[PDB]
C-alpha cells in the first residue's frame, strides 16, 4: 500500500496519463508500488546515489569478470526478498550464453493486496448525510404519500384480473 | 597519505556498512510478520507422518527436511528440596524446560529432492552440486534462529511445539567431504492492536507525554511548524486560531 | 479568552485503552471505550484512584467537550477539541486518531 | 523582475502569485489539458 | 456501575455480564451447576448474552443524541434547530468570465443565453449584450481618417462625443491622438482608471485595462465605449453559473473553451476564483457555521456600512444620511427615505449588496436606480458623488528643490484624496505638516488651494469644505512650486 | 454510501445468534430451537422500541402528549393551540433567534408555512408592507401574533388571506 | 511467529532549573539540538526502589560501551542536573518507569569494557531546598494550612484528601524545609505524605482508595504470595488502632503502571482480598537478568476513601 508517484512501466517517465486525462497519479495498488520499488532497487548501481552509499546493486562485482552463474542467481534472488511484502518467488530460468557473453534470467513474484485503512487523505467520503426538506412539506405533509398509494391501488387492480 | 587513499578508505567503510543493511534488514522484516510458521521433520516421515507433511504449503507453513538425521534425544528435568520436609507436603518440586537436540547432515549429492522441502525451493533437477545446497541450508538456518521463531518439531513418537533454537554448529572436516555436519539444540517456551471488542480487557499504559512530533512537540525541539497545505483556508482559519490558538 | 495549545493525544485503537495524563500541572486518568453500533469513542475522565469517573461523554469533531463542565474543582479549565488534518468532511474513526493519522485530538490552556 | 531590491525600495511577492506563474510555466510544458485544480496530486506537490 | 451514574452513561463489556448471569445461574441450582464450555446451559446463556450487548450499546448511543456532543444526522438538526440554523442543500457555482472579440463584431449583437455552454458544466447566467460590458481594450498599429468616440458618463447619464482626425499613422501625431483619447476617458469614470492605461511609444500601441507587464487586469468597472471605425480588439465580461447543483471548483486561470464557437471569438479566461459549489452540507461545517454566527450582522447602520466595504470591487468611500420626520428637511429628501452615497462601486453589483437593508425600510432615494428580482422585482436607488478637482500652489524659502525630488511632496499630498463626503475639511495645517514630513528635515512654507480653471486670484488659505454630493480630488500634474 | 445516523433497528436480528450454534449440532431438533427462539424474539420487541424512544422525541414527530415537554423547556406554552399548529409556532419562535427581518429573510420564514407559491409580499414607500396567502393549511388568526414578532420595530403591516390566486 | 522479548528506552535532556511554578520534568526532555540522546540497544542493568515516605525515590542504572560523544556530554554538565526518563515493556509498548535528575555519574574503563554509573533522584532538588516561613493563629482552619505549605513545595498535586472543618488548637510556626514540616504534620493527624514521579500524594493512613490491578497466574505472577512483616521492628500495643501493622509480599513481571499509593486485588488460590501498596522495586537485566517488579502490600482496616 506504499504510496508514491506512479512510474510508467513502458517508458520509465512519470505516468502523466492519457491525452484525455493528463495529470499526475499516485501508486495505489500494491502491485504497481512493488513493481517500481523493485525497478528502482535493481536499476541503481550500488554506491552511485549520493545521500545513501549503501543503496543499489553491486553490478561491478560480476560484470567484466569471470563469474559463476550459481553465485549471481543467489544475489539476484536475495535482493528481491528485502521487501517486507513479498510472498514467494515462483520460477527462475537463469541462462547464460558464452558466445555473446550475455546473461538473462526470468522469474515472477507474488504479492497480495491490502485495504486502505482510511480515506481521509484520498478524494472522497463514504457517508450519506441527509438532505434538508423543501418548502412547506415538513409542516404539512408530502404528496408522494398519495402518489405511492395510488400506484399501489392501480397495480393491485392490475394483479387480480388475469393476464 | 594522499587523496587516492581517502577514496579507498571510503570504499572500505561503504562496502562493510552495506553488509549490515542486508543482514540486519532481513531479520527486521522476518520479525515484523508473525503469519509464517516454520516446522522441522526429524525422522517420523515414513511412519504415517506424511499425513501432515502434505499439509505444508510453500508460503505459510514452511517445512525443513535434512538429507539425513543420525541421532536425536529428548530430556526433561526436575528438582526437589534437599532438606527433610515437615510433612502431604508434595509441593516441594519444580519442573524445568525440556531439551531437544539432534545431529544431521547436508550433502552435495542428494538422493531425494522433493520440491516441497523449503531447502529445495529452486534447486536444479539435473545438477544438484551447482545448486550449492549446503549454502542454501545455512542461509535458512541463521534467519530462523536470529528472528527467534517458535519452531515446531515433528518426531518419531510425539510432536513438540513452542521450541526456540539456542545454539547450532557447522563444520566441514577432511572426512565426509562435500557435506556438512549440523547440530541443533532447542528448549521449551512457556509463553503466556486489531482485536474483537468483545474480547477486549481493560489495559494500562502508565503516564504519557506529548505523543510523536506534533505541532507542539516541534516547538519543544525548536523545529519550525509544518506549513498547512491549502486545500481549504477559509473555514478552519477563522475558528482554528480563535479556539485552539497557536503554540507560543 | 486567549488560549495556547499545550498537549496532543494519540490512540492505538485498542478498544479499552486506559492511561494517565498530566494537564495544567494536575494529573488525571482517562478511559476510552469503542462502541460498535455507534462507531464512536466514549471518554471517561476522573481523578487518580477515584471510585467512579467524574465526566463521561461521546467524542465528536468541532464540539467543545468540556463546555458544560467548567464548574468543578477537578475538571480542566482549558479547551478540548477534535478537528481533522485532511478533508474537513472526515468524521472521527477508530484508527484515524493521532498527530498524522487524520484527526488531531488536542488540549489547549488559557493564559494564566 | 519586479521582485527584490529595486532602488525605489524592496518588493516581496505574496504567497498566491508565486503559485500562479509556477503553474503557468509548468502548464506550458504539457499543454492546457493538464489537471491542476484544487486537491489534485500535481497541485499538492506544487504547494509544498 | 455501568448504567446511569452521576457522571453520564457508561458501557459494560461482555465478560462482566457473562460472569453476572453465570453467578445467577450458580445461585439458582447451587454451586454444583456446570456453566463452562460443555454445558448446554452454557451454550444457551452465552448466545443469549451477546444480544443484550447490542441493546446496551444502542441505548448508550440514544442518550447522547440529545447533548451538545454526540448528535448526528437527523438528530443533530433538532439540537441546533433550537437556535435557528439549518443545513444548506445543493448549491450551484457562480462566477464571471471575460472573452476577447474580433474587431468586426457589431456593438448591438446580443448573445443568446440558452445556446452556449462555457465548458462541460457551465452556461451563461443570463442574456448578455456586447454594448455596455466592455472591460478592457487594446489598440495597436493598423488603424488615416476621421474618428468618432462615445462614452456614457458614470455619474450623469449624458452621452459625450469627441471628434478627431488621424492625419498620420505613426509618430508624434499618433502619440498625441492617444493622449487625447486618454484625457477624454479619464475625465469620466474614476481617476483610478488612469493608473491602468498608458501608451507604449516604442511600439505605438494603446493599452486599456492592463498592467505594465501587458496583463489584462480590467478597468474599475464595466462601461460603454465605441469608435465609429471599430479598431483594435475589445473585451467583455460575462456572468456564468453551473448547469446542475453540486460540487465543482475552478481556479483563477482555468476556463479555456466554449463549445459552440461564436464568430469573431478570440480567447476566454478567468479573472478570479469562482465561488465553488457544494454538495449536501456535512456535520463538521454545520457545527463550524453554528460557531461563527456571532459576526453575522445585518440590517443595522454599522452592519450596512461594513458590508458595502467588503462586498464590492471598489467602493472607496461611503456615507449615509437620515430624514425621518414628516418633511423633506433642508437636504432634498422625501419624508421617510434614507440616502446612500458611494464612490466607485458600480451600479448592479452594489445594488445587490443593498439587500441587507432592514425590511420595510423604504430607503430608495438617489439619482440612479436598478431593478433586482427577489418572484417579485423591486427597484432601489442611490447616488454617486461628483468629484471636484483642486489646484494647489506651494511657496517656500530655502534651497531650490531639484527635479525628481518634488515627487515625494506631490505624492505626499495624496492625503487630500482621503477626505470624506460632505464632511471633508482640508485643514491646511495638516497639509503643511505633510509637506514638511515626506522630506529630509529642513525655513518658510505656505500652501494655496483653488478650484481647477480659476484665475490665480482665487488662491486662498482658508480651508475648503465639500458639497453635499461632492468629494475632493487631486491630480499629480496639478501641483506647482515657487521659491521665495 | 452509508447513513450517518446509526440508530436503526438491527437488520435480521433474529437469524443472528442462531449463527452461533457451533456445528448444526442442535439444528433440526425442533426442541432446542423453539426454546431459543422464544427467548430471543422477546429482545426483538425491546430492540424495536429503543428507536421510538429516540425517534419520537424529536420535535418533528413528537406527539402533543410530549411535545408540550419540548415546548416547556423553551417557554412556549400550549395556551389554546392545537397539535398541528403548535408545532408551527415552536419552529417559528425558535427560528427567530438568528434573524434580521430583511425582505429576503422574511420570505424564507413564510416559505415553511405556505409551500412554494402560497405566499407573496408587496412593499410600500412609508414603512408599508403587505402579506398575501394563497394556500394556507392552518387557521391563521392564532399564528398571527408571531408573524408580527419577526418584523422590524416600525413595520406597518396588512394581512390578507385567500385560496388560490 | 515471534518470541516475547524485552525492550526499553532511556532519554537525557536539558539541565533542570527550578523557577516560580511547578516543575515538570517532561518539558526538559528536548536538548538544544532538539531530539534527545536516546539509548535503546545496549545492555543495561538498573534498580529502582519506590516508597511512601519523606525521602525521594532513587534508582540506579548501568550502561556498557557507551559512545564517546555521549560520555563527553556528561563530562560537561557535571555541575548541573540533567533530566532523565526511563521506559520499559515488552516489544509493543513502554511505560514510564522513572523520572528525575542525575544526582551522580562516574566512568570506569579498565581495559576491555567501560561501565557508566548513575544515581537518580525523584524530585531530590525540590524536597531538599524548598524553604518556608509561615505562621497561624488559634482558630485557623487546618485545611488552609495544608494547601499553603504544598504550594510552597512547587510540585504538581497528584492527589490530596482535605481535612474538612478541622481547626488549629494552638498557634503554629513553620520554617526550614517545607517537606520536613509537612512530614511532621503527618504524625499528628494520621496522614501520609510522599512525593513520587513528580506527583504530590497526601492520603490518610489505614484507609485505601476500586480494583485498579488484579494479580493472578494470567497476570504474569511469579510464585505464590508469602506473608512478610511491613516493618523491621514491633511496636507496643494497648492489647491509633487504624494504623497499618500487617502486610504481605508479591512479585510480578515488570509493569511500570503501578505506584506505592495505589490499590491492588490479589486473586490467588490461597490468598484472596484487597491490599494497599507500600513499596516497589523494579529490577532489570536486558541481555541477562530478571525483568520483574516486587510489591510490598499492607493490610487495611479503615474506611474506603
Amino acid at each position: 500500500q506504499f504510496k508514491d508517484l506512479l512510474l510508467d512501466p513502458l517508458t520509465g517517465d512519470l505516468d502523466f496519463g492519457t491525452p484525455g486525462d493528463r495529470g499526475m497519479r499516485l501508486a495505489l495498488t500494491n502491485q504497481l508500488s512493488l513493481r517500481q520499488r523493485l525497478y528502482l532497487r535493481f536499476a541503481i548501481w550500488a554506491g552511485d546515489w549520493y545521500f545513501d552509499e549503501t543503496f543499489g546493486f553491486p553490478y561491478r562485482t560480476f560484470v567484466g569478470k569471470k563469474t559463476v552463474k550459481a553465485v549471481l542467481d543467489g544475489r539476484i534472488k536475495s535482493e528481491v526478498r528485502q521487501e517486507p511484502d513479498v510472498l514467494q518467488i515462483t520460477d527462475f530460468q537463469s541462462t547464460m550464453d558464452v558466445v555473446s557473453r550475455s546473461y538473462k534470467c526470468f522469474f515472477t513474484v507474488v504479492t497480495a493486496e491490502g485495504e486502505e485503512i482510511s480515506l481521509a487523505f484520498v478524494g472522497e467520503d463514504e457517508y450519506q448525510y441527509p438532505t434538508p426538506p423543501e418548502s412547506n412539506v415538513q409542516l404539512c405533509g408530502d404528496e408522494g404519500v398519495i402518489i405511492n398509494f395510488k400506484n399501489k391501488l392501480y397495480y393491485l387492480i392490475n394483479f387480480r384480473l388475469p393476464k | 597519505i594522499s587523496p587516492a587513499q581517502q577514496a579507498q578508505a571510503d570504499k572500505r567503510a561503504r562496502d562493510a556498512a552495506a553488509a549490515k543493511r542486508k543482514q540486519d534488514t532481513e531479520v527486521s522484516n522476518a520479525k515484523s510478520r508473525e503469519d509464517i510458521q516454520y516446522t522441522m521433520f526429524v525422522s517420523g516421515l515414513r511412519r504415517g507422518r506424511l499425513n501432515e507433511f502434505e499439509r505444508k504449503n510453500r508460503t505459510d507453513d514452511l517445512a525443513i527436511l535434512f538429507d539425513s538425521v543420525t541421532t536425536h534425544t529428548y530430556t526433561k528435568d526436575y528438582n526437589k528440596s534437599s532438606y527433610a520436609v515437615e510433612s502431604k507436603a508434595s509441593d516441594h518440586v519444580t519442573t524445568q524446560d525440556g531439551k531437544f537436540t539432534f545431529s544431521g547432515t547436508v550433502t552435495d549429492s542428494p538422493y531425494l529432492i522433493d520440491p516441497r522441502n523449503m531447502i529445495d525451493r529452486d534447486t536444479d533437477k539435473e545438477n544438484p552440486m551447482l545448486a550449492r545446497r549446503p549454502a542454501k541450508a545455512i542461509e535458512i538456518l541463521e534467519l530462523i534462529a536470529d528472528s527467534h521463531q517458535l519452531v515446531t518439531l515433528v518426531t518419531e513418537d510425539n510432536i513438540l511445539s513452542n521450541y526456540v533454537i539456542t545454539s547450532f554448529q557447522v563444520d566441514r572436516s577432511s572426512e565426509a567431504g562435500s557435506s556438512i555436519n549440523v547440530q541443533v539444540t532447542l528448549e521449551e517456551f512457556r509463553f503466556k492492536r486489531t482485536s474483537d471488542p468483545k474480547k477486549a480487557k481493560n489495559a494500562n499504559t502508565g503516564t504519557k507525554q506529548t505523543a510523536e512530533d506534533g505541532a507542539v512537540d516541534d516547538s519543544a525541539k525548536q523545529k519550525r511548524q509544518t506549513p498547512y497545505i491549502g486545500k481549504n483556508a477559509e473555514t478552519k482559519e477563522r475558528w482554528e486560531n480563535a479556539a485552539i490558538g497557536t503554540t507560543d | 479568552r486567549t488560549v495556547v495549545r499545550t498537549f496532543d493525544f494519540e490512540l492505538s485503537g485498542y478498544p479499552d485503552e486506559t492511561f494517565r495524563v498530566v494537564l495544567d500541572s494536575v494529573t488525571y486518568e482517562l478511559r476510552f471505550m469503542w462502541n460498535e453500533r455507534d462507531e464512536s469513542w466514549f471518554m471517561s475522565l476522573g481523578d487518580i484512584g477515584a471510585q467512579r469517573p467524574t465526566i463521561t461523554s461521546k467524542l465528536t469533531c468541532y464540539s467543545d467537550i468540556l463546555a458544560p463542565y467548567r464548574y468543578l474543582d477537578n475538571v480542566p479549565d482549558g479547551n478540548l477539541y477534535l478537528w481533522p488534518l485532511g478533508d474537513i468532511r472526515t468524521r472521527a474513526g477508530r484508527f484515524n486518531i493521532g498527530p498524522l493519522k487524520g484527526i488531531q485530538m488536542t488540549y489547549s490552556s488559557l493564559i494564566e | 523582475e519586479n521582485y527584490g531590491l529595486t532602488g525605489s525600495g524592496f518588493n516581496l511577492p505574496p504567497m498566491d502569485d508565486l503559485v500562479q506563474e509556477t503553474k503557468k510555466t509548468f502548464k506550458s510544458a504539457f499543454g492546457e489539458d493538464f489537471n491542476t485544480e484544487s486537491n489534485s496530486v500535481a497541485d499538492k506537490l506544487i504547494q509544498i | 456501575n455501568y448504567g446511569l451514574t452521576g457522571s453520564g452513561f457508561n458501557l459494560p463489556p461482555m465478560d462482566d455480564l457473562v460472569q453476572e448471569t453465570k453467578k445467577t445461574f450458580k445461585s439458582a441450582f447451587g454451586e454444583d451447576f456446570n456453566t463452562e464450555s460443555n454445558s448446554v446451559a452454557d451454550k444457551l446463556i452465552q448466545i443469549f448474552n451477546e444480544r443484550e450487548y447490542q441493546l446496551w450499546l444502542l441505548m448508550g448511543s440514544v442518550y447522547y443524541a440529545q447533548t451538545m456532543q454526540g448528535a448526528e444526522g437527523i438528530y443533530l438538526d433538532d439540537l441546533l434547530g433550537k437556535r435557528g440554523i439549518y443545513r444548506l442543500g445543493k448549491t450551484r457555482s457562480t462566477g464571471t468570465v471575460v472573452m476577447t472579440i474580433d474587431s468586426s463584431v457589431p456593438y448591438n449583437m446580443i448573445y443568446s443565453a440558452a445556446t452556449y455552454t462555457i465548458d462541460t458544466d457551465y452556461e451563461l447566467s443570463s442574456d448578455v449584450q456586447v454594448a455596455g460590458n466592455i472591460v478592457a481594450q487594446l489598440i495597436k498599429g493598423t488603424d488615416v481618417g476621421t474618428y468618432r468616440l462615445q462614452i456614457q458618463n458614470t455619474t450623469d447619464q449624458s452621452v459625450k462625443t469627441l471628434s478627431l482626425n488621424l492625419t498620420a499613422t505613426s509618430g508624434q501625431p499618433l502619440i498625441t491622438f492617444f493622449g487625447q483619447i486618454k484625457d477624454f476617458i479619464v475625465n469620466n469614470t474614476i481617476l483610478s482608471n488612469q493608473d491602468r492605461i498608458w501608451i507604449d511609444s516604442t511600439e505605438g500601441a494603446l493599452y486599456i485595462g492592463y498592467d505594465t507587464n501587458k496583463i489584462m487586469i480590467g478597468l474599475s468597472s464595466r462601461v460603454d465605449f465605441r469608435t465609429n471605425p471599430m479598431a483594435g480588439t475589445r473585451s467583455i465580461s460575462m456572468d456564468v453559473r453551473s448547469i446542475e447543483p453540486g460540487y465543482i471548483s475552478r481556479d483563477v486561470h482555468s476556463v479555456r473553451s466554449i463549445n459552440p464557437t461564436p464568430g469573431g471569438f478570440v480567447d476566454i479566461d478567468n479573472l478570479s476564483a469562482f465561488i465553488d459549489g457544494s454538495d449536501v452540507e456535512s456535520d463538521n461545517e454545520y457545527r463550524i457555521r453554528a460557531a461563527t454566527s456571532i459576526s453575522e450582522g445585518k440590517a443595522t447602520r454599522p452592519a450596512i456600512l461594513a458590508a458595502l466595504l467588503n462586498k464590492v470591487e471598489g467602493i472607496e468611500k461611503v456615507r449615509i444620511f437620515n430624514n425621518n420626520t414628516d418633511k423633506t428637511n433642508s437636504l432634498g429628501i422625501p419624508p421617510y427615505r434614507f440616502m446612500v452615497v458611494c464612490y466607485g462601486g458600480g451600479t448592479a453589483e452594489i445594488s445587490q449588496v443593498l439587500y441587507d437593508t432592514i425590511a420595510t425600510s423604504n430607503n430608495t432615494y438617489g439619482d440612479t436606480f436598478y431593478d433586482i428580482t427577489t418572484d417579485q422585482v423591486e427597484r432601489i436607488w442611490h447616488t454617486k458623488a461628483a468629484a471636484r478637482q483642486l489646484a494647489i500652489r506651494v511657496r517656500y524659502r530655502g534651497r531650490p528643490l531639484s527635479l525628481t525630488e518634488e515627487t515625494a511632496i506631490a505624492n505626499g499630498l495624496a492625503t487630500a484624496v482621503n477626505g470624506t463626503m460632505i464632511a471633508g475639511t482640508l485643514y491646511n495645517v495638516r497639509l503643511v505638516g505633510t509637506v514638511m514630513s515626506s522630506t529630509s528635515p529642513d525655513t518658510q512654507v505656505y500652501v494655496d488651494i483653488k478650484n481647477k480653471g480659476q484665475p490665480d486670484s482665487a488662491y486662498v488659505n482658508t480651508d475648503v469644505t465639500a458639497s453635499t454630493t461632492q468629494v475632493l480630488s487631486l491630480e499629480l500634474e496639478d501641483v506647482i512650486f515657487s521659491q521665495i | 454510501l452509508k447513513d450517518v445516523n446509526h440508530i436503526h433497528p438491527l437488520p435480521d436480528f433474529v437469524r443472528g445468534g442462531f449463527d452461533y450454534v457451533p456445528s448444526d449440532i442442535f439444528s433440526g431438533k425442533e426442541n432446542f430451537e423453539q426454546t431459543l427462539r422464544i427467548l430471543l424474539e422477546r429482545l426483538e420487541f425491546i430492540d424495536q422500541k429503543m428507536v421510538e424512544l429516540a425517534e419520537l422525541r424529536t420535535t418533528l414527530n413528537a406527539e402533543d402528549a410530549i411535545l408540550d415537554e419540548i415546548g416547556r423547556q423553551l417557554g412556549i406554552y400550549r395556551n389554546g393551540l392545537n397539535d398541528p399548529e403548535y408545532r408551527a409556532v415552536i419552529m417559528i419562535l425558535t427560528g427567530n433567534n438568528s434573524k434580521s427581518g430583511t425582505r429576503a429573510d422574511i420570505i424564507a420564514t413564510l416559505k415553511q408555512l405556505f409551500g412554494e407559491d402560497g405566499v407573496t409580499t408587496y412593499k410600500g414607500y412609508n414603512y408599508r408592507l403587505d402579506i398575501n396567502i394563497f394556500n394556507t393549511c392552518m387557521e391563521v388568526t392564532d399564528i398571527l401574533p408571531e408573524i408580527i414578532d419577526m418584523l422590524p420595530l416600525v413595520t406597518h403591516l396588512r394581512v390578507v388571506e385567500n385560496q388560490g390566486y | 511467529m515471534r518470541a516475547m522479548e524485552r525492550t526499553y528506552t532511556l532519554v537525557i535532556g536539558r539541565p533542570v532549573v527550578i523557577g516560580e511554578k511547578p516543575v515538570n520534568i517532561e518539558k526538559f526532555a528536548n536538548t538544544s539540538k532538539g531530539d534527545a540522546y536516546e539509548i535503546k540497544d545496549l545492555h543495561i542493568e538498573f534498580n529502582v526502589k519506590k516508597d511512601n515516605s519523606k525521602e525521594p525515590n532513587k534508582g540506579y542504572v548501568t550502561v556498557y560501551n557507551l559512545s564517546d560523544e555521549v560520555v563527553n556530554y556528561l563530562s560537561v554538565n557535571q555541575r548541573e542536573s540533567l533530566a532523565v526518563m526511563l521506559h520499559a515493556g515488552y516489544n509493543g509498548d513502554e511505560k514510564l518507569i522513572f523520572s528525575g535528575t542525575v544526582e551522580y555519574v562516574e566512568d570506569d574503563f579498565p581495559e576491555e569494557t567501560r561501565t557508566t554509573k548513575f544515581i537518580l533522584g525523584d524530585g531530590t532538588l525540590n524536597l531538599t531546598t524548598a524553604t518556608t516561613a509561615r505562621s497561624y493563629r488559634k482558630g485557623t482552619p487546618v485545611n488552609s494550612v495544608l494547601n499553603d505549605l504544598i504550594a510552597d513545595l512547587k510540585l504538581p498535586k497528584g492527589r490530596v484528601i482535605d481535612f474538612g472543618n478541622q481547626t488549629l488548637q494552638t498557634s503554629m510556626a513553620f520554617t526550614g524545609n517545607a517537606s520536613q514540616n509537612l512530614a511532621n504534620l503527618a504524625k499528628n493527624t494520621g496522614s501520609t505524605f510522599s512525593v513520587q514521579d513528580g506527583a504530590v500524594y497526601w492520603t490518610k493512613e489505614g484507609s485505601r482508595f476500586n480494583v485498579m490491578f488484579e494479580i493472578s497466574e494470567e497476570g504474569g505472577m511469579v510464585g505464590t504470595p508469602t506473608p512478610k512483616q511491613p516493618s523491621s521492628s514491633k511496636k507496643l500495643i494497648k492489647a491509633h488502632d487504624i494504623k497499618e501493622d500487617v502486610g504481605m509480599t508479591v512479585s510480578t513481571l515488570l509493569n511500570g503502571a503501578i505506584l506505592p499509593e495505589s490499590t491492588v486485588y490479589l486473586n490467588t488460590r490461597y490468598h484472596k482480598g484487597f491490599y494497599k501498596v507500600a513499596e516497589l522495586t523494579h529490577r532489570g537485566g536486558y541481555e541477562t537478568g530478571d525483568w520483574i517488579t516486587e510489591l510490598g502490600l499492607v493490610e487495611t482496616r479503615g474506611e474506603l476513601i
